[PDB]
């Protein structure tokens, strides 16, 4: 039917940069 | 025996400095002096820095 160095380490941490990433308008 | 003592500067030289910025250690922080004097080699005959 159907188919189928390392040193610094206060100063060195204190001067880790802060990188914000840049935005675009829509 | 040391290598070449006209261009060395070996341990325990005291290179002499002038300090530029003002120190204080309320943060931690960099600081910066200028020498004051030529610094010769260990056999003191050829101007390090």
């Amino acid at each position: 039917l159907t188919a189928g160095g390392g040193g610094g380490g206060e100063l060195a941490e204190k001067l880790q940069p802060m990188r914000l990433s840049g935005s675009s308008a829509g | 025996r040391l290598g070449n003592r006209d261009m060395l500067i070996t341990q325990g030289t005291q290179l002499d400095c002038v300090l530029e910025t003002r120190l204080v250690t309320t943060q931690p922080g960099m600081t910066t002096c200028h020498l004051t004097r030529d610094v010769y080699s260990t056999s003191g005959r050829v101007v390090l820095l």
